């Protein structure tokens, strides 16, 4: 039975994994982008 | 000085501005012909008393 609890956690444990990412931008101001993208959520 | 968009506005106006001016040479004629005369002919007379 912990057996499945290692299982289920370390596996849920991943669904809500987090990583962030630095897309740059060419033409654009990362500074519009930010509050744009930020205004629909 | 300015964000990557207005950066990228700003290159082509002074892209546009920055033109090859065109120079003018202006010549002025001034012309005058004036022509004058007059003629005077009269007698005159005189005496004594």
């Amino acid at each position: 039975v912990v057996e499945r609890l290692t299982e289920v956690i370390q596996r849920v444990d991943h669904a809500g994994n987090r990583t962030e990412e630095v897309i740059p931008l060419d033409n654009a101001s990362a500074s519009e982008i930010a509050r744009v993208l930020e205004s629909l959520t | 000085t300015a964000p990557q968009d207005i950066m990228q506005s700003l290159q082509s106006v002074i892209e546009q501005l920055d033109i090859r001016r065109a120079q003018v040479h202006v010549e002025a004629l001034i012309v005058e012909v004036a022509e004058g005369s007059n003629i005077n002919f009269g007698v005159q007379w005189a005496s004594k008393d």
